[PDB]
């Protein structure tokens, strides 16, 4: 009953394009971060602000986990302080950010013979991303001083381009699954509380 | 905004649907090549066709941006290789008129068959008179199968190759060209950078340059092979004459290697050959390749990625597809990269694992490079990295210490002989060759030949600096350089000649940071982690920097130099210089075989 869905979001069918992050609240978590710490399956796990140990004794007002495909050489892009096109454009993480980020490889997941396309991500964009911040805006991006008039026009680029995964790429281009988890922390009555 | 940043947004916007429109041709010629079938040429035409539809497109976008508008050097290197396009200036009627010539001369030469005494036999190329020209040593037979495919190929690409040259005159100058022989050598054409400024017709200048010193060696080279031809030939070869065509050891006469057991220097002793060892110990034919990796991984190279070695044709496969065993290295793109051979493991198989394998090493080392900038910093860098692995591969002490020879082997001057020997037959016997064929299309290209002219000129230069004479007297009917694969298919073929004098430039570099003391054809730079240190300071540079510059980051000098290449057979020449005492070095034009 009090079971964490982690299930849900770290085993879904088919996870959302980069830009669309997708962010589900979760509440009444009894939350066995051992399972993540012992998974034997992720590729990267990189935690920020707290300690690869148990840690359990502190509690959290909620947590957030924020699900998306991004290549396997941008993964680097996303953690505190980190520029490029995933992290300036797509998803931006503050500089005081605390919580824990979880990335596997997603091949024969995501990939297929062909390329799944499925999966899209914003290349070009008037200024950086906030942090935390989401766009889902298709407005064609100008880079010239003339009208785009809503059509892909010299100087004028639709922002949104489509990942190509293959399922011979390299490691650097395979898909990569990652689920960043957030602590929130104010006054409340904290739902999920640690062991 | 101001036109760096409207072209820097229109770069990324060009790598997103390059970098996945290319590998899907890449993985579709890849497929064909591994798997021919009659549904896979046609998936390889199609995904190819997008690709270069797409390439063309962009390009004309690219040409909206002014050029010296662009104030960052690794910005405008990628608008250059992107604006510089070729064959999209001329009219549809023409552009359509070339393609058309352009795969008849791909089909004649592919095509071409001659008439055995057995005549119902047809013999194509390969296999075929390859094996007549590379395994006999029978003048009549040789020269049958020389003059047979120049009379079957040559005739009928001739009246195809007067309209190939027109044609691609037309395309260069209206890209404000000179001529197409100037087109081509605008791969080593730099004009941004002050003090690394190299121009179209400074190559020339290098080229005619480094090769006045090569002659010296090859006057040696030439006169030895030619001594030792008429033992094997007797009244074939005049002393002071020069060396009939069809007895080079090859169709065309590129590589001498095929006139080694005719030229050994000390026959009773054996070459060094670990065929038969390698198959003693058990040698798979993914230990091969797993030994190669080694060899770069000793000098500090990265590894061979995990996907490479499942995804690519290190055996043949037993199922019967149609493999093309052509080894060669794939550059698919998106961090994939394969090589294409069936191991039949044998010696020269695991000194053309270290050269496949070392075209690998150059691709992955420029990946982080943006896309227009993946490539050798000219055409004559990336087949010479992988070259240069088969020197360190070939030297005995390598082979003695992987433990294909015995430990208590002896390098005597023997067999210090009989390898710079063996060399010189590929390294040196073809920068003559490569130098006379490139320098004959150039003056065709640029107008020096007359139409007239084409088969007069072709064999006063060759006999000239080449030292060959023909076989029989060639008339303007004939094409003697069209038989050749490359120039029947539009390939440049200067590539072939500054590889070479690249090769030593880098070897000697290396070697030099290895801190070899003795000879420089004993160097084996393996275990070496500062050959490997310095020879990834211009591998990483690609196509990013101008040549001149990544050459001065290995070497030290920004110029092309044939120092290295001498000092490398410094050894074998003074053995030359002794074995030539009593015969003539130099050849006379005025002798011609079919004048008696
Ligand atoms: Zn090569």
């Amino acid at each position: 009953t009090n079971l964490c869905p982690f299930g849900e979001v770290f085993n879904a069918t088919r996870f959302a394009s980069v830009y669309a992050w997708n962010r589900k609240r979760i509440s009444n978590c009894v939350a066995d971060y051992s399972v993540l710490y012992n998974s034997a399956s992720f590729s990267t796990f990189k935690c920020y602000g707290v300690s690869p140990t148990k840690l359990n004794d502190l509690c959290f007002t909620n947590v957030y986990a924020d699900s998306f495909v991004i290549r396997g050489d941008e993964v680097r892009q996303i953690a505190p302080g980190q520029t490029g096109k995933i992290a300036d454009y797509n998803y931006k993480l503050p500089d005081d950010f605390t919580g824990c980020v979880i990335a596997w490889n997603s091949n024969n997941l995501d990939s297929k013979v062909g390329g799944n396309y499925n999966y899209l991500y914003r290349l070009f964009r008037k200024s950086n991303l906030k942090p935390f911040e989401r766009d889902i805006s298709t407005e064609i991006y100008q880079a010239g001083s003339t009208p785009c008039n809503g059509v892909e026009g010299f100087n004028c680029y639709f922002p949104l381009q489509s990942y190509g995964f293959q399922p011979t790429n390299g490691v650097g281009y395979q898909p990569y699954r990652v689920v960043v988890l957030s602590f929130e922390l104010l006054h409340a009555p904290a739902t999920v509380c640690g062991p | 905004s101001t036109t760096e940043e409207q072209a820097k947004t229109f770069l990324q916007k060009f790598d997103h649907e390059a970098e996945d429109l290319s590998y899907r041709s890449s993985l579709a010629s890849w497929n064909y090549n591994t798997n021919i079938t009659d549904e896979n040429v046609q998936k390889m035409n199609a995904a190819r066709a997008k690709w270069s539809a797409f390439y063309e497109e962009q390009s004309r976008i690219a040409k909206t941006y002014p050029l010296e508008e662009i104030q960052n050097l690794t910005l405008k290197r990628q608008l250059q290789a992107l604006q510089q396009s070729g064959t999209s200036v001329l009219s549809a009627d023409k552009s359509k008129r070339l393609n058309t010539i352009l795969n008849t001369m791909s089909t004649i030469y592919s095509s071409g068959k001659v008439l055995d005494p057995n005549t119902q036999e047809y013999l194509v190329l390969e296999p075929g008179l390859d094996d007549i020209m590379e395994n006999s040593e029978d003048y009549n037979r040789r020269l049958w199968a020389w003059e047979g495919w120049r009379a079957e190929v040559g005739k009928q690409l001739r009246p195809f190759y007067e309209e190939y040259v027109v044609l691609e005159n037309e395309m260069a100058r209206a890209n404000n060209y000179e001529d197409y022989g100037d087109y081509w050598r605008g791969d080593y054409e730099v004009t941004g950078a002050d003090g690394y400024d190299y121009s179209r017709n400074q190559l020339i200048a290098d080229v005619e340059r480094t090769f006045a010193e090569i002659k010296p060696l090859y006057e040696q080279l030439h006169a030895y092979v030619r001594a030792k031809l008429m033992d094997a030939y007797p009244s074939r070869i005049s002393p002071t004459g020069c060396l009939p065509a069809h007895l080079l050891g090859d169709m065309w006469g590129r590589f001498w290697t095929n006139l080694y057991p005719l030229t050994v220097p000390f026959g009773e002793k054996p070459s060094i050959d670990v065929t038969k060892e390698m198959q003693n110990q058990s040698w798979d034919a993914k230990r091969i390749f797993k030994e190669a990796e080694k060899f770069f991984v000793s000098i500090g190279l990265p590894n061979m990625t995990q996907e490479f070695w499942v995804n690519s044709m290190l055996t043949e496969p037993g199922d019967g597809r149609k493999v093309v065993c052509h080894p060669t290295a794939w550059d698919l793109g998106k961090g994939d990269f394969r090589i294409k051979m069936c191991t039949k493991v044998t010696m020269d198989d695991f000194l053309t694992a270290h050269h496949e394998m070392g075209h690998i090493q150059y691709d992955m080392a420029y990946a982080t490079q943006p896309f227009l900038l993946r490539n050798g910093a000219n055409e004559g860098f990336h087949e010479a990295v992988g070259e240069i692995m088969s020197l360190s591969a070939a030297t005995p002490h390598y082979l003695k210490a992987l433990g294909l020879l015995p430990p208590d082997f002896y390098e005597d001057n023997v067999t210090e002989i009989n390898f710079l020997l063996k060399q010189a037959l590929q390294i040196v016997g073809t920068l003559p060759f490569t130098y006379m064929l490139e320098k004959w299309r150039w003056m065709v290209f640029k107008g020096e030949i007359p139409k007239e002219q084409w088969m007069q000129k072709w064999w006063e230069m060759k006999r000239e600096i080449v030292g060959v004479v023909e076989p029989l007297p060639h008339d303007e009917t004939y094409c003697d350089p069209a038989c050749l694969f490359h120039v029947a298919e539009d390939y440049s073929f200067i590539r072939y000649y500054t590889r070479t004098i690249y090769q030593f430039q880098f070897h000697e570099a290396l070697c030099q940071t290895a801190k070899h003391e003795g000879p420089l054809y004993k160097c084996d730079i393996s275990n070496s982690t500062e050959a490997g240190q310095r020879l990834l300071q211009m591998l990483h540079l690609g196509k990013s920097e101008p040549w001149t510059l990544a050459l001065e980051n290995i070497v030290g000098v920004k110029t092309m130099d044939v120092k290295p290449l001498l000092n490398y057979f410094e050894p074998l020449l003074t053995w030359l210089k002794e074995q030539n005492r009593n015969s003539p070095v130099g050849w006379s034009t005025d002798w011609t075989p079919y004048s008696d």
